[PDB]
């Protein structure tokens, strides 16, 4: 039984940067890839990040401009920020953790244990 | 639909026996900064009676008695070689028998210091929380009982004792042992025959000193208690040469009204048992098969989901360690050429195959029904590796023997 | 970068029988060995949406064997034997082949 669990600011004015941290408890950092899922009200999900344990890390060519991905393995917790956010770009709504297999590959599996997520806002 | 792939350096291991190195500051390896890899959602079944250090630690303690040719005890390790592990049980109650979690791998042991005593046992590891009873059959046996003290006691021999440590030290005993034991505890002397194994037999810088005991347990302290004590004449009013000592530990005997239990007795090897008690010596096993949909600190992985264990692997591990420059001796020599054979053997396995040096390969060797009829889910994301290597036992020679057949007739 | 295509887009299904999902790309998912890169989600109102199907059509543990997926390359079809009352909510399809990647617009699946 794995749980994760979500820090973060959630009401901040625009156009500055959005940090958020996010914490495991169950496992550790060794054998997975930790990522994310924006969640607009009107896109769905979509898409952010991921990293590695090592620290290596995987954007979005959309996103890729303003957004930092970080990893602390110290107390098994990892977290972002977003530079300039806007009214439009409403993201990093959930945490996430993908299972991996290794065949050759670095075959991925579906995500199985969610985060409860917070939820963002941005004043005027 | 599903084919067999061969992985290699996998954390599997299993209960094995083998030769261990000396270590300490005939074998004097020096010892260097250690270190300790925790373990995470893996249960470890401990028989510390059925041990093997036991038996190795007696040997090499009486082939260095025998060099004779100034006997302080040292803390002296025994150091696993290469290709094995030491497990330790760290849990808080563990007893001595049975499963426990929270086991830790070290490369190799702590410091002991080889003291030969009965009765009583001198300068030995404390306890951590509370008084442990050791026993392999508690309720009904002609065997030893081994209470490990977390309160010392501090002793100097004619034999000093503070009897407020001793009184405190019985009426916690008893209370332990009386949930165990419905009747009333009672101590009573040996009653043996002979001053064999029924007195305090120790060693002080190469003087021998046979100590009376029976003030001691009997059926008040009364201050300062005094122990009239003997020195072994070599073919009177004495025993005060400023010998200074704890107390960490006693034997006890059962009896078959009132519960009576005798001290002393049992043999040189279960002063022993009570010091190497938390460990076990492992033997891993770097190679398994698993089944996928491919056609074609080397132990944290171990306790963690399948998936997980497979990709943290990599290639760091050179071989199959922190010395250099020094004599091997013969213990450590036979130790690495067993190990060198054996990473050889292994080595022969992968290139019968199709592997070929590599570390992951995939073989064209169908799925069966009846080597598991699991779903490829259960295997391959919820049970750890030495799970599934212990259900998949029985059936690996014949995997082997299908592998080297299809991939010969190719 | 692959422009991902659900349908329908709104569902209306009557409890006792099978519900079909469509779900389609622009560009072929399917893997020279692997079988396909394609994953189905779920999400509930007002809770963390969890796992369906993972890699082609193989479920994972806590599936009812309710649900179930199927299809290669363009066409995939998810299908639901029984609809009563944990499953209605909103179904995601999931594109991991290559770069970022596109959940697209969910199905919506309530009760008459
Ligand atoms: C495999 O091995 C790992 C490592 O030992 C085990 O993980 C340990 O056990 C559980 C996870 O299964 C962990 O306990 C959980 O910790 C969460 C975070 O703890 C923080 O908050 C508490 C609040 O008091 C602090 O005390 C603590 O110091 C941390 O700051 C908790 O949120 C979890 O609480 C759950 O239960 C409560 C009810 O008691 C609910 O209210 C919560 O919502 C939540 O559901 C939980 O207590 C534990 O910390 C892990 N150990 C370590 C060292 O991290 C795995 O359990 C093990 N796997 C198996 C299958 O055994
Ligand atoms: C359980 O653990 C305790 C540890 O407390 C052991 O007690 C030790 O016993 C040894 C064995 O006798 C003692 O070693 C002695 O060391 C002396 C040197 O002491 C130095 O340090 C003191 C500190 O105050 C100084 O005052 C002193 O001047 C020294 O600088 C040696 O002199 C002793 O004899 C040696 O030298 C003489 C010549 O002088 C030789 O003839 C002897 O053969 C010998 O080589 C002796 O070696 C040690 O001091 C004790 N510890 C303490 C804290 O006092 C127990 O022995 C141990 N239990 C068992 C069963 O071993
Ligand atoms: C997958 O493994 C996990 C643990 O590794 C199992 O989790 C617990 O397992 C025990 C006994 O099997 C159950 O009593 C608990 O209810 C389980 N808890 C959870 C949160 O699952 C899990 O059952 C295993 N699942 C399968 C399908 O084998
Ligand atoms: C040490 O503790 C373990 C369990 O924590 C004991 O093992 C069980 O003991 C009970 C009572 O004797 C038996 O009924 C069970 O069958 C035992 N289970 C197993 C798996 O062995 C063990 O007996 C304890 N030993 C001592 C000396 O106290
Ligand atoms: C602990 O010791 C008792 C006592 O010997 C064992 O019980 C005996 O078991 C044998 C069978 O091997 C019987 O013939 C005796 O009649 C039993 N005696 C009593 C008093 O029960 C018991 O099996 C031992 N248990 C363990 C775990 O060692
Ligand atoms: C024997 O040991 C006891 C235990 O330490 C000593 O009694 C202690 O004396 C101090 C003051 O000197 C008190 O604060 C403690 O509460 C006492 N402890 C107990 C358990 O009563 C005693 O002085 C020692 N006597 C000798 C001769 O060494
Ligand atoms: C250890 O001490 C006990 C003290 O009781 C010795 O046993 C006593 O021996 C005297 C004669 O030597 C008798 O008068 C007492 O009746 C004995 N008492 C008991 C309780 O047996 C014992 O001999 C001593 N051991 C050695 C080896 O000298
Ligand atoms: C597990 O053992 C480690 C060893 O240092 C200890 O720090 C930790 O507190 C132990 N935890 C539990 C739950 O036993
Ligand atoms: C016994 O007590 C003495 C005095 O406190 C101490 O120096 C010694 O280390 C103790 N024995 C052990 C094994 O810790
Ligand atoms: C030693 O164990 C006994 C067992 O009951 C306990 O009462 C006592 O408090 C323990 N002492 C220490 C110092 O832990
Ligand atoms: C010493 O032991 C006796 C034996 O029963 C006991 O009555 C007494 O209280 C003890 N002294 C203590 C605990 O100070
Ligand atoms: C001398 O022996 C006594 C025993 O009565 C002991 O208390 C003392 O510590 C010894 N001397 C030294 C220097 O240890
Ligand atoms: C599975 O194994 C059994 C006996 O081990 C054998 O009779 C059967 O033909 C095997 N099935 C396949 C598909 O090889």
């Amino acid at each position: 039984q794995v749980q994760l669990q979500q820090w973060g600011t959630g009401l901040l004015k625009p156009s500055e940067t959005l940090s958020l941290t996010c914490a495991v408890y169950g496992v550790s950092l060794r054998g997975y890839y930790w990522t994310w899922i924006r969640q607009s009200p009107k896109k769905g999900l979509e898409w952010i990040g991921e990293i590695d344990e090592i620290g290596r890390t995987k954007y979005s060519q959309s996103l890729r401009s303003r957004a930092t991905l970080s990893i602390d393995t110290s107390k098994k917790q990892f977290s972002l920020r977003l530079t300039s956010v806007t009214a439009a770009d409403m993201a990093t709504y959930y945490c996430a953790r993908w299972r991996l297999m290794m065949v050759d590959e670095v075959t991925r599996h579906g995500m199985d244990v969610w985060s409860q997520g917070t939820m963002v806002t941005v004043s005027s | 639909n599903l084919w067999v792939t061969v992985y290699y350096g996998v954390p599997v291991w299993r209960d094995a026996d083998t030769t261990l190195f000396c270590a300490s500051d005939a074998c004097v390896p020096t010892d260097p900064n250690p270190q300790e890899i925790p373990l995470e959602n893996v249960t470890e079944n401990f028989n510390m009676w059925k041990n093997n250090m036991v038996e190795q630690m007696q040997e090499d303690v009486i082939s260095l008695w025998d060099q004779s040719l100034s006997f302080d005890p040292i803390p002296i390790h025994y150091c696993a070689p290469a290709g094995y592990a030491i497990l330790k049980c760290n849990d808080k109650k563990f007893n001595g028998t049975g499963p426990c979690k929270n086991v830790s791998t070290v490369q190799c042991t702590h410091g002991i210091k080889p003291v030969v005593s009965t009765q009583l046992l001198l300068n030995g590891s404390l306890a951590e929380e509370e008084i442990i009873i050791r026993s392999e059959n508690l309720t009904n046996n002609a065997k030893n009982i081994i209470v490990h003290l977390n309160k010392s006691v501090s002793i100097s021999c004619y034999c000093e004792l503070n009897g407020t440590e001793w009184n405190e030290t019985l009426n916690k005993v008893t209370e332990k042992l009386k949930e165990h034991f419905n009747k009333t505890i009672v101590f009573q002397p040996p009653s043996g025959g002979d001053l064999e194994t029924t007195m305090h037999h120790f060693n002080c810088r190469g003087e021998f000193f046979y100590c009376n005991t029976t003030k001691l347990f009997n059926t008040e302290f009364n201050g300062t208690i005094i122990l009239p004590c003997r020195i072994k004449q070599i073919v009177p009013i004495s025993g005060i040469i400023n010998c200074t000592s704890n107390i960490t530990g006693i034997i006890l005997t059962r009896d078959g009204t009132d519960e009576t239990f005798r001290p002393g007795g049992g043999n040189i090897k279960d002063n022993w048992r009570s010091e190497l008690y938390k460990y076990k010596v492992v033997q891993i096993e770097p190679l398994g098969i698993a089944p996928t949909r491919c056609k074609r600190g080397f132990l944290g992985a171990a306790g963690s989901t399948m998936g997980a264990a497979s990709i943290t692997l990599t290639v760091q591990a050179r071989q199959l360690w922190l010395p250099d420059m020094t004599v091997w001796g013969i213990k450590q020599l036979q130790a690495r050429v067993l190990a060198v054979e054996r990473y050889l053997k292994d080595q022969k396995f992968l290139g019968l195959w199709g592997c070929s040096g590599k570390i992951i390969c995939c073989t064209n060797v169908p799925w069966n029904s009846t080597w598991s009829n699991k779903s490829y889910e259960e295997i391959w994301n919820n049970m750890t590796w030495i799970e599934w290597e212990k259900e998949i036992s029985n059936y690996t020679n014949r995997i082997y023997d299908l592998l080297t057949e299809s991939q010969n007739q190719q | 970068d692959i422009v991902m295509t659900q349908s329908p887009l709104s569902l209306s299904v009557a409890p006792g029988e099978a519900a079909s999902i469509s779900c389609r790309s622009t560009q072929s998912l399917l893997n020279r060995n692997g079988d396909n890169y394609l994953e189905w989600y779920l999400r509930r109102p007002g809770r963390s949406p969890q796992l369906l199907i993972y890699l082609g059509s193989e479920r994972a543990l806590g599936v009812p064997d309710r649900f179930s997926g199927s299809g290669s390359g363009r066409d995939f079809t998810l299908k639901i034997s029984r609809v009563e009352a944990q499953d209605v909510g909103t179904y995601y399809c999931l594109q991991t082949r290559q770069g970022a990647f596109t959940f697209g617009q969910g199905t919506k699946l309530e009760i008459k």
